[PDB]
RNA sequence: GGGUAGCGGAGAAAUUCCAAUCGAACUUGGAGAUAGCUGGUUCUCUCCGAAAUAGCUUUAGGGCUAGCCUCGAGGUAAAGAGUCAUGGAGGUAGAGCACUGUUUGGACUAGGGGCCCUUCUCGGGUUACCGAAUUCAGAUAAACUCCGAAUGCCAUGUACUUAUACUCGGGAGUCAGACUGCGAGUGAUAAGAUCCGUAGUCGAAAGGGAAACAGCCCAGACCACCAGUUAAGGUCCCCAAAUAUAUGUUAAGUGGAAAAGGAUGUGGGGUUGCUUAGACAACCAGGAUGUUGGCUUAGAAGCAGCCACCAUUGAAAGAGUGCGUAAUAGCUCACUGGUCGAGUGACCCCGCGCCGAAAAUGUACCGGGGCUAAACAUAUUACCGAAACUGUGGAUGAACC
RNA sequence: AUAGGCCCAGGCGACUGUUUAGCAAAAACACAGGUCUCUGCAAAACCGUAAGGUGACGUAUAGGGGCUGACGCCUGCCCGGUGCUGGAAGGUUAAGAGGAGUGCUUAGCUUCGGCGAAGGUACGAAUUGAAGCCCCAGUAAACGGCGGCCGUAACUAUAACGGUCCUAAGGUAGCGAAAUUCCUUGUCGGGUAAGUUCCGACCCGCACGAAAGGCGCAACGAUCUGGGCACUGUCUCAACGAGAGACUCGGUGAAAUUAUAGUACCUGUGAAGAUGCAGGUUACCCGCGACAGGACGGAAAGACCCCGUGGAGCUUUACUGCAAC
RNA sequence: CUGGGGCGGUCGCCUCCUAAAGAGUAACGGAGGCGCCCAAAGGUUCCCUCAGAAUGGAUGGAAAUCAUUCGCAGAGUGUAAAGGCACAAGGGAGCUUGACUGCGAGACUGACAAGUCGAGCAGGGACGAAAGUCGGGCUUAGUGAUCCGGUGGUUCCGCAUGGAAGGGCCAUCGCUCAACGGAUAAAAGCUACCCCGGGGAUAACAGGCUUAUCUCCCCCAAGAGUCCACAUCGACGGGGAGGUUUGGCACCUCGAUGUCGGCUCGUCGCAUCCUGGGGCUGUAGUCGGUCCCAAGGGUUGGGCUGUUCGCCCAUUAAAGCGGCAC
RNA sequence: CUGGUAGUUAUGGCGAGAAGGUCACACCCGUUCCCAUACCGAACACGGUAGUUAAGCUUCUCUGCGCCAAUGGUAGUUGGGGGCUUCCCCCUGCGAGAGUAGGUCGCUGCCGGG
């Protein structure tokens, strides 16, 4: 998951403060992952839970991935000092508010739905909660 | 490659609704309309609104989406 | 959208020239980058400053820009310094067929001991052309020549404890990962299983032999390996235990492919997979014959397998994908040489018999008579030996078979 | 014994030697060279008391003007400060998707590309391979805004407090700032980092607390007192004051470092299934029959594997829950009557705990002792506790009578 | 008692000499030899303002300067650029010469307005006026520089031979992992039980490279490098003995250093490394012989590093000058 | 200038974001522009409305021009961006030169130098029937002082007097002075032969903070392991500890904290190399593997490399990894 | 009653449906004159009033689109305190945006004709 082009190549780490102002409850699927406390989610993290939770089901039911990374974020090498503008784009993040909820899935069991979300959050690096439409 | 940037414009109000102004008091600095003249209130070349006699400085509404400034003595 | 790459070569009195950059083109093609552009110089020693000579490096800057090519692929390794004077007179970025598979390798490597050892090589393989740089950094912009007590040198150990140091620390961490092999090992080796071990070329189909083998003659057939038309698709050996339809049990081993001028770096990590095929009862060498070039590829892949350390090994040359030829037929044999089609049935069942050849010849028939009251005897002759005859009288049971030596000793009594 | 002398000699050449001096000798003079640099600059008390910023600078550790201090004077609907009221400018927080960009999933047709193709791929029939619109639903933004606060800012008042303000002169110092909180950037949403904004303290602030500890918490030292009351923080002993009161929690020395994750810890709630016409636990029978169900296989007889998974005797027993056999035999469960005589089994939420938890001289992650409260929570009240404030006496500046 | 250790194999320098008085004795300097160049004699060159000198009481087989460095074999291609030397007489240029004219001034003349001689004065055009430069030739033991592309070379020549393009010309002979080698501890061998050094073949400098010489080379070296024999307290691993000092006594008697000191340890704290602060833990008072962990011990206002509109020496196609020619 | 200095980049002006809803506000923070242009692209009068799409039409094609309907701007606005603009500031046409001279109450902005807006008055005009508007351009960049020269003008001065020379005043022109408040008309390097003044304001060593990186330990479990996730391993991802690495920062020390390796002497941690005890094992046995407990003692002679390190020879029960100013 | 002309953030607008007409208003007929078209009496201008409410115009109904819009709650936040500090919580005051109840097919002034 990436911006297919961006106005701007570099931007604000900006914050996390308050419940996600949208995307709270599920809308597409029967059983959503919610986010319990804010983080940046990667894109390679977005990936890592949704080959986990899609394996899992075995090419059945549907998976939303309701957050993008938007937000790219640079680095400095080793060995560089401070200063000399801003860093390289590295990769993207989504920055995920509490209450957000970041993948839904309908068209499977209960138990099949509620163990595809916990491999999937097993990836991720924010405390989770499993909810039901 | 960045570093550059232009010398701030101080723009926006000088003087306050409800006080007296005398004949050619910059109310406003604005690049454009922000405020259109009002009555005794002249619009300057750079689009500087002033007052054209002395007066009490009054910003009014002009019609839903405008805004004017005024000096009625 | 696949970038656009450039591809040079220079025949240094190279047997098969034109395959050898037939196959950089394909390595190009694998690691996801577009072939715009043939440079082919025809000299007999390279140019030691240039790789090319500096003639061709305007010839190639002219090309370049022409079909707008981002970097440029060199068919051979190129040295530090033939590098970074390339980088100067050319403005674009250079990859020499090293640094091309080195690349192939991360992309296709999913298993840790896998990674470490393709980190160790692109280190190995970059730490020169670090060195070089490293050394004339900060020789302009200095201390002075450091007459102080600071101590130490800005010479040696700003590349060797950058680099150098975690090559030290990948490879103890590589051999911890080849260490445990001998545990994972240590079952088999016990229980003297013999050991039939395919290698070949990239695309040969070994990993597709291996498979078809699978779903006939294994007891668990859910379980086949990753087979595609792509360079290095396996990279990881892997082992399947093959019981044939008489009962003889030998185990099944797939390896990472070959592939010409393989990096020296490469090789020394290679030796790490290879490790089965070395200690292989017998050894399947798959070509692919359908390809022009066959002849070609088998002697690259047997020149490679010496360096690896594979000697005295009985081989089989098998030649594959047959049905891609209408002249030739499936299944033929003519001693080492074999014809056969990994895709039908009728071939495999043809391979199995000729591995049957030459690892069970010490299987020879024998007579037992089992009494009723130790049944159990009888479950292992139908399930360890091949049963030809099995006879019934009143005192016990009578069984003809081919058994091993090592059950001429445990039913000798019988 | 002689010769070559410093803008110079001499040199088989090293910057080598020319009186213990040599990339240019020594001595006197110009000369108290110059030094935006370092060091140093000597009696006392009283009153006030900064700055470490802006702009420009061959400027960046210098300077100049301004800002901030001080002294004097002047005029002065008091023009300064706070709050209330009233008016106003302004697009941040939040939010939103109306625009611009980023984006998910449907539905919808265009088309092109796959796919078959009477075809010249002109035209058909399919597509889920792409596709640009289109709507429906749903997201997202420092450089988006249909919206839009709190504050802050500018004014006005015939409002209530308060006491500065401005102008002109004389004299400055300052132009390395630091940390803490809050809002941002840079950084890795690292730094006792860096750079702004904004408040505070330090600087230039002693006192009490935080073991010790510029920058944190409390609070400003005119002098004296063997007086009093309080702040933060405390009250078992070191050590002044509660071994205080009430109701709970914790067993970890948690308290008195540390996460993902893991778990039959313990307290409280809240749903809910079975239950003296007998549950749940154990103990006493039974746990059969078609039948080795069929296929498969050497053998598969509940129990390698595949496919079915019906009925039967009644108390009910699966075409079988685990072991077991080579296959059989054998032991066991489910599932029922009997005995026994009260509870027993799921799920969710909260409190406090547990594991996860390894570093180098010596206990060493409460200052110590030590604590099962001397810990924690909620509520209460006494006391201790500062150079704070008060009392008493004294000294002293200013203003006004 | 006093009197060479020796041998094998490399690098460098021919050699004996010379050198950084006081950290370098060498591979550096010198050297004989080589070559270039200047110099016709009041020589050139050098010192000196000059006179006067050295050169030389010499005279081209001589003298000055540059480079190279015995000897042996050799020293390739390039004169396009830069220098030097010569040529040519066009172009440009200075002072000087020349003085057409033009301002200013005024005796007059004025039709008002303006004209205006003579003289004076301030400027001044053409024309004239050298070297240098611009131009042409030579010169590399002057400063310097010494390529590609495409085929045939079946081999074998890392660098041939044949086509082309460009160049002033394309690095010749010889040599090559080197006092020179990035990949590189290059590859194979030798030598060792084990050899990143050493030695010798392959590959190798994008060609190191021919008088800032290339390649050899007997003799020579307090030169550097590798190996062997001798021999041994160098070491395994240390022991004993002698003298001088140390120590005690008698005599004599300094120094650097030093805020005052009744000057523990641990863990912490703090300008972030504490004898001195906190909490603990230890500890009777005073010495002597010893040892150096600490007192961020002593010594020297850090040589490194930065800064200063601080110096100084050196360079040059930095600027501006000056001698000399 | 500079997260030491050098190298690279930058230096003046305009627009935006950063900027915390007045103004202002830093960084070698994030993005772009400028060093002009226009005789109309200026003034004024009058008149007008754009983009795009649908639909139909010859050359005509997806797209030229024409017609119709729907179209608040999805166009345009010389030129970046922001703020504006359909009563248009956007588009036509007619006449014009106000892209006027003298000024200017009063404001804005500013340390100064400068910069910005300005009603209104007079002279004389342009357009307009008049009202009126017009001192350039929708607004905000498009520039550079003084000194010294040049040209033009002049009821100014003219060194006894008349002139003149020369100066003054008004107007205007000549340097990338761009390091853009401009040291001069005129300015490059080396110092390891160095020197002085200073600085822990500032680097190299060690300490400190930090822990991205590093080492170690974990979570999840797709895979590997002959069947078989968890004997032994473990991708994609996730979470910690440590403070030995590579780094970041510049807080102590520049009136000296004076040095890598080796030698001598050790001491400490445990993340254990050996030896001791145990659990699991792909533990038959032997030989092993892995984890838990365990720091008492032990833990080597050589060759090569200056080498820490490494490679090799030969041993050993073992030839542990770290800390202590490496 | 209708023509003109103002004011008022669209509660005023748009869209849909209906009715009305010498009392104006309008379209409508003409191009001789003033005056027009970068071509066109379309427009502009001038002269007519045969013809008609079809359109604009005026009045009436409608909530489909827009527009306006409480209360309550929430977000945020000044000040004051706490934490386990990517942030979070408590007290006091202020208090959105969205969404919702609902409102709206305007209101108001002068002048002429009726
Ligand atoms: N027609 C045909 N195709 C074959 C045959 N054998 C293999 N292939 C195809 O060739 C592909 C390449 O062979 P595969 O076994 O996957 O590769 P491999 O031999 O394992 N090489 P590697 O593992 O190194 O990538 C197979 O995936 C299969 O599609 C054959 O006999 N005939
Ligand atoms: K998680
Ligand atoms: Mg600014
Ligand atoms: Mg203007
Ligand atoms: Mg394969
Ligand atoms: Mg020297
Ligand atoms: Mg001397
Ligand atoms: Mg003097
Ligand atoms: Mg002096
Ligand atoms: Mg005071
Ligand atoms: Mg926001
Ligand atoms: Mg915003
Ligand atoms: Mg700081
Ligand atoms: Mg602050
Ligand atoms: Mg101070
Ligand atoms: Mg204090
Ligand atoms: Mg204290
Ligand atoms: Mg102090
Ligand atoms: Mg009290
Ligand atoms: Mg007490
Ligand atoms: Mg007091
Ligand atoms: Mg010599
Ligand atoms: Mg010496
Ligand atoms: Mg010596
Ligand atoms: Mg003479
Ligand atoms: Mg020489
Ligand atoms: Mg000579
Ligand atoms: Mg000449
Ligand atoms: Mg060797
Ligand atoms: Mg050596
Ligand atoms: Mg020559
Ligand atoms: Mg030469
Ligand atoms: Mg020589
Ligand atoms: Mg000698
Ligand atoms: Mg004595
Ligand atoms: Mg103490
Ligand atoms: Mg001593
Ligand atoms: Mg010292
Ligand atoms: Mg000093
Ligand atoms: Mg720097
Ligand atoms: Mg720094
Ligand atoms: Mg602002
Ligand atoms: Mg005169
Ligand atoms: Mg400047
Ligand atoms: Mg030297
Ligand atoms: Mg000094
Ligand atoms: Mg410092
Ligand atoms: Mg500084
Ligand atoms: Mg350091
Ligand atoms: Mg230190
Ligand atoms: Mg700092
Ligand atoms: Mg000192
Ligand atoms: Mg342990
Ligand atoms: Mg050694
Ligand atoms: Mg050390």
């Amino acid at each position: 998951l990436v911006p297919k082009r961006v106005k701007y190549r570099r931007e604000f780490r900006g914050n996390m403060r308050g419940r996600a102002k949208g995307g709270t409850e599920v809308a597409f699927g029967e059983y959503g992952l919610q986010a319990v406390e804010a983080s940046w989610i990667t894109n390679r993290q977005i990936e890592a839970a949704r080959i986990a939770m899609t394996r899992y089901m075995k090419r059945g039911g549907k998976v939303w991935i309701k957050i993008f990374p938007h937000k790219s974020y640079t680095s400095k090498p080793i060995g560089v000092r401070m200063g000399k503008g801003k860093g390289a784009p590295e990769g993207w993040v989504s920055p995920v508010k509490r209450g957000k909820i970041m993948f839904e899935i309908a068209g499977v069991p209960e138990d099949v739905a509620r163990e595809a979300l916990r491999l999937a959050a097993h990836k991720l690096p924010v405390k989770t909660k499993i909810v039901k439409r | 490659s960045n570093g550059r940037d232009s010398e701030s414009k101080r723009l926006g109000a000088k003087r306050a609704d409800g006080q007296f102004v005398t004949g050619g008091s910059i109310l406003y600095r604005q690049r454009g309309t922000k405020i259109y003249p009002g009555t005794n209130v002249g619009r300057g070349g750079d689009d500087t609104l002033f007052a054209k006699t002395d007066g009490v400085v009054r910003f009014e509404r002009m019609g839903r989406d405008k805004k004017k400034v005024s000096v009625y003595p | 959208m696949e970038k656009k790459v450039l591809i040079v070569g220079i025949s240094q009195k190279q047997k098969d020239f034109d395959y050898s950059m037939e196959e950089l083109a394909n390595l190009a093609a694998a690691n996801n980058m577009e072939v715009v552009g043939e440079i082919r110089q025809n000299i007999d020693r390279e140019n030691r400053a240039t790789y090319v000579g500096k003639g061709k490096v305007d010839e190639i800057k002219g090309l370049a820009e022409m079909q707008d090519a981002r970097l440029i692929i060199f068919n051979d390794e190129l040295s530090p310094s033939q590098i970074r004077n390339l980088e100067e007179a050319l403005e674009l970025d250079v990859m020499d067929r090293t640094g091309l598979i080195l690349a192939i390798f991360a992309n296709r490597a999913k298993t840790k001991e896998a990674q470490l050892q393709v980190q160790i090589a692109k280190l190995q393989y970059e730490l020169p052309r670090i060195f070089g740089q490293g050394e004339d950094m900060d020789q302009q912009s200095g201390k002075g020549g450091l007459s102080n007590r600071g101590s130490g040198e800005k010479k040696i150990e700003t590349d060797r404890r950058t680099i150098k140091h975690q090559i030290r620390h990948l490879q103890k961490e590589l051999d911890m990962l080849v260490d445990d092999r001998e545990v994972r090992r240590r079952k088999r080796k016990k229980n003297e299983i013999p050991v039939v071990s395919l290698v070949g070329y990239t695309n040969a189909g070994k990993s597709t032999t291996m498979n078809g083998l699978v779903r006939a003659y294994s007891e668990t057939a859910d379980k086949q390996v990753f087979e595609k038309d792509m360079l290095f698709a396996t990279l990881e050996t892997s082992v399947r235990e093959i019981v044939l339809p008489d009962n003889k049990q030998f185990l099944l081993t797939d390896t990472v492919g070959f592939v010409s001028k393989l990096p020296h770096q490469l090789v020394k990590a290679f030796r790490s997979t290879l490790e089965e095929a070395r200690d292989a009862d017998l050894l399947i060498h798959v070509v692919d014959y359908s390809d022009p070039h066959y002849k070609t590829m088998m002697k690259t892949t047997e020149e490679t397998l010496k360096v690896v350390g594979v000697e005295d090994v009985p081989v089989i040359y098998a030649y594959n994908k047959a049905d891609l030829l209408e002249d030739e037929m499936y299944p033929k044999q003519t001693g080492n040489t074999i014809i056969f089609s990994a895709r039908e049935e009728e071939s495999l069942e043809f391979l199995t018999e000729v591995i049957r050849k030459e690892l069970f010849a010490s299987y020879e028939k024998a007579t037992f008579l089992i009494p009723f009251e130790a049944g159990q005897v009888v479950a292992y002759l139908n399930e360890h030996a091949d049963i030809l005859e099995t006879e019934y009288l009143e005192n016990g049971t009578q069984i003809v078979a081919e058994v091993s030596p090592a059950d001429l000793q445990k039913l000798a009594e019988y």
